[PDB]
């Protein structure tokens, strides 16, 4: 197994440059390639590139040719993507993989296999600030309330960039827990909420807390979730 | 009888393959009855056992696949196309080109000659670079019995740490935590691949 | 560039089954395709390449078959664990081009949403903004109607639905819908309501609220 980790994800302004890293283990990095492929939030798979071997030529998607370039140092066994003049369009999950050929003379091509990828990077391409979230309690109420359950939750307004992370109880309440995939809000921040339910009669001696971590702003808020009184 | 469904496809022997990629040989032939294919490494019989990987035998795509290639595998590799009304063969010649590996060469923590008071922390560092997968320790000279040696060549020493990195580089690191009289002495950073070893040394007094 | 066509989009199937996943070519590409499997939030995993030969370690119920334009990845008897994505990707050219992938999901019995309304917090609402959250809690198949009124007059353009993947435990859909308003306009009215239409029920179902009120 040959793992790969990508480094270098985050936000930048449009006509920006960021550098990803591609750090592969074992002991082959020479004599095979890296190829890199991006997936947009939501979408398909897209070839961005490839070095083959990591000491040889590249080849570039059309939609990326003249503007991005992939290099690698032999000596880290570290494969890189220079990507410059950077375009909104550009957001997406970056993945590194391995990649060899398959070399055969009965037939004119060599087929490249990309079969180890990394974790991925992800890379944001926006004019909006690093912005952490407001957090509202979504309070459990006779309009929440069905057979002998009540649902509750959080909503996590309006942050960015990507990811948020939200638990309950601190990890210890999982159990019917749902958090729903951002929005993308007409503001041009990212929202979502995290709802669970819960038996109802636990409603008064338990205590309900939503804690909702944004790493690229630095922000940990917690929320108690509580009934409200009238 | 067999005979080859595209010949001119078939002029071609020498193939030259870098290290740990796939090699695929094809003998795509036609006969009545459809003949059988077996295949020859260096003219004796071949089968998946004979390398570490195995072999991947494909008889209706009249194909040998071979995985990861490496040194090993360079040779002849004949397909042997039969049926009871004749026989064909063609010979592959493969070529597998990898780079040669060195001994591990290692790089000490700065620091390294050290002194520490009663309860505190100390760490050495180690970087290790390998082109061939390492064996790394972190050793201690101890003593048995006034036995700062052995019988023989041969320090005694006992292992604190070991592991098999995955990869060339390795940041490798000894934690020495609330440190007693105990653990002042002589440590190693020890890096052993196929071709050799190599080892840094780091004192502690307390 | 080669265009990759797979069929179908999505399906449903169960644990046991025969699954057939098509991938067509828009050119002659010999046998140069390989069939990847992907995760929510992981990476894509190889398991299959030159259209028929199995990578190390892969089920063999798992297997390829093809040539020039039209390949197909079969899972033999469907493991849970198989409920994923499957690309196809050809590499005789550069670019190597991937399909638009394969949803597999898991059939299950039609369950009716459990429908929930949500008012605008007392916190959030000082700040001059208003969220009102509808939710279907739990429901199978994923295809759900969900309509806002307020006081009674159809919504449109000012609410945004997210829907989550199937349950861990019992493989259902949730959704949520969002209604935004100003502070202004949420106080200039009073009943708030979502209106659910789902196969799991015969008639469509009414969530509402009066604004301020218990
Ligand atoms: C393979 O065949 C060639 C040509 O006949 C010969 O010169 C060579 O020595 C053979 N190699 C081996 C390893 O037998």
């Amino acid at each position: 197994e040959v793992q790969l980790v990508e480094s270098g994800g985050g936000l930048v302004q449009p006509g920006g440059s960021l550098r990803l890293s591609c750090a592969a283990s074992g002991f082959t990095f020479t004599s095979t390639g890296i190829s890199w492929v991006r997936q947009a939030p939501g979408k398909g798979l897209e070839w961005v590139g490839r070095i083959y071997p990591t000491n040889g030529s590249t080849n570039y998607a059309d939609s990326v040719k003249g503007r991005f370039t992939i290099s690698a140092d032999t000596s880290k066994n570290t494969a890189y993507l220079q990507m410059n003049s950077l375009r909104a369009e550009d957001t997406a999950v970056y993945y590194c993989a391995r990649t060899y050929g398959i070399y055969d003379l009965y037939v004119d091509y060599t087929e490249y296999v990309m079969d180890y990828w990394g974790q991925g990077t992800l890379v944001t391409v926006s004019s909006a600030s690093t912005k952490g979230p407001s957090v509202f309690p979504l309070a459990p109420s006779s309009k929440s309330t069905s057979g002998g359950t009540a649902a509750l939750g959080c909503l996590v307004k309006d942050y960015f960039p990507e990811p948020v992370t939200v638990s309950w109880n601190s990890g210890a309440l999982t159990s019917g827990v749902h958090t729903f995939p951002a929005v993308l809000q007409s503001s041009g921040l990212y929202s979502l909420s995290s709802v669970v339910t819960v038996p109802s009669s636990s409603l008064g001696t338990q205590t309900y807390i939503c804690n909702v971590n944004h790493k690229p702003s630095n922000t940990k808020v917690d929320k108690k979730v509580e009934p409200k009184s009238c | 009888a067999p005979y080859w469904t595209r010949p001119e496809r078939m002029d071609k022997k020498l193939l030259a393959v870098p290290a740990a990629n796939t090699v695929r040989f094809r003998c795509p032939a036609a006969g009545n009855p459809t003949p059988s294919i077996s295949w020859l490494k260096n003219g004796r019989e071949f089968r998946g056992e004979h390398r570490i990987g195995g072999i991947k035998l494909r008889h209706q795509q009249w194909s040998l696949v071979m995985e990861s290639v490496v040194p090993s595998d360079r040779g002849n590799y004949t397909c042997v196309v039969e049926n009871k009304f004749g026989s064909i063969r063609q010979t592959y010649t493969l070529d597998v080109l990898e780079r040669s590996p060195h001994r591990p060469i290692l790089q000490a923590g700065l620091p390294a000659n050290q002194t520490a008071v009663l309860g505190s922390d100390v760490e050495f560092h180690c970087k290790v670079y390998s082109d061939a997968q390492p064996h790394i320790q972190w050793l201690k000279h101890v003593e048995v019995n006034g036995s700062k040696v052995g019988p023989d060549g041969t320090p005694y020493v006992t292992v604190l740490k070991s592991w098999i990195s995955e990869s060339v580089e390795a940041d490798v690191r000894l934690r020495l935590a609330n440190v007693s009289e105990r653990d002042g002495g002589e440590y190693l950073c020890r890096a052993t691949n196929f071709i050799g070893v190599a080892e840094k040394a780091f004192w502690l007094s307390v | 560039d080669i265009q990759m066509t797979q069929s179908p989009s999505s399906l449903s199937a169960s644990v046991g089954d025969r699954v057939t996943i098509t991938c067509r070519a828009s050119q002659d590409v010999s046998t140069a395709v390989a069939w990847y499997q992907q995760k929510p939030g992981k990476a894509p995993k190889l398991l299959i390449y030159s259209a028929s030969f199995l990578y190390s370690g892969v089920p063999s119920r798992f297997s390829g078959s093809g040539s020039g334009t039209d390949f197909t990845l079969t899972i033999s008897s469907l493991q849970p664990e198989d409920f994923a994505t499957y690309y196809c990707q050809q590499s005789y050219t550069t670019p190597p081009t991937f399909g638009q992938g394969t949803k597999v999901e898991i059939k299950r019995t039609v369950a009716a949403p459990s429908v929930f309304i949500f008012p605008p917090s007392d916190e959030q609402l000082k700040s001059g903004t208003a969220s009102v959250v509808c939710l279907l809690n739990n429901f199978y198949p994923r295809e759900a109607k969900v309509q806002w009124k307020v006081d009674n007059a159809l919504q449109s353009g000012n609410s945004q639905e997210s829907v989550t993947e199937q349950d861990s435990k019992d493989s259902t859909y949730s959704l949520s819908s969002t209604l935004t308003l100003s502070k202004a306009d949420y106080e200039k009215h009073k009943v708030y309501a979502c209106e659910v239409t789902h196969q799991g029920l015969s008639s469509p179902v009414t969530k509402s609220f009066n604004r301020g009120e218990c």
